[PDB]
């Protein structure tokens, strides 16, 4: 199918910062009769079920700040965060939504 | 010779009556090793068209 690499894996980064993960799946999963790219990003907090981030792998949906960005095209995404806050020691995934069988990130626990 | 001069009785003489052909004693195909099947199950089967 679509078989996705996400790296980095163990992000361990002072707060602050920027940081940023990157996404690399075999498949150019995107589209041109819509420019829109069939992906998106993702986060969770350990207890419970994950939360949406970022739509089309670039757009930003209500109620993210920018303490997210979504961005990328091709077969390269970049989730970037700009600055950290205390409730964002979480996992991240990225997920293809472009066709069947769907797939996940290998996470990111920042 | 009778069916084509259409007559029972035929002249001394010599009359082209057929055509001869030799017959093909067998069949035979080539074609390449080729071995993988095609991928017609992502192209007619697929999510975004
Ligand atoms: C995707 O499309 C193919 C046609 O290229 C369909 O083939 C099916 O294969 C399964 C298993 O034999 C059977 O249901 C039928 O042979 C086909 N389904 C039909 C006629 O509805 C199928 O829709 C998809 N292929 C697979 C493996 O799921």
């Amino acid at each position: 199918d679509i078989v996705m690499t996400q790296s980095p894996d163990s992000l361990a980064v002072s707060l602050g910062e920027r940081a940023t993960i990157n996404c690399k799946s075999s498949q150019s999963v995107l589209y041109r009769s819509n420019n829109k790219n069939y992906l998106a990003w993702y986060q969770q907090k350990p207890g419970q079920p994950p939360k949406l981030l970022i739509y089309w792998a670039s757009t930003r949906e209500s109620g993210v700040p920018d303490r997210f960005s979504g961005s990328g095209s091709g077969t390269d995404f970049t989730l970037t965060i700009s600055s950290l806050q205390a409730e964002d020691v979480a996992v991240y995934y990225c997920h293809q939504y472009y066709s069947t069988p769907f797939t996940f990130g290998g996470g990111t626990k920042v | 010779t009778k069916c084509t001069l259409k007559s029972f009785t035929v002249e001394k003489g010599i009359y082209q009556t057929s055509n001869f052909r030799v017959q093909p004693t067998e069949s035979i195909v080539r074609f390449p090793n080729i071995t993988n099947l095609c991928p017609f199950g992502e192209v007619f089967n697929a999510t975004r068209f």
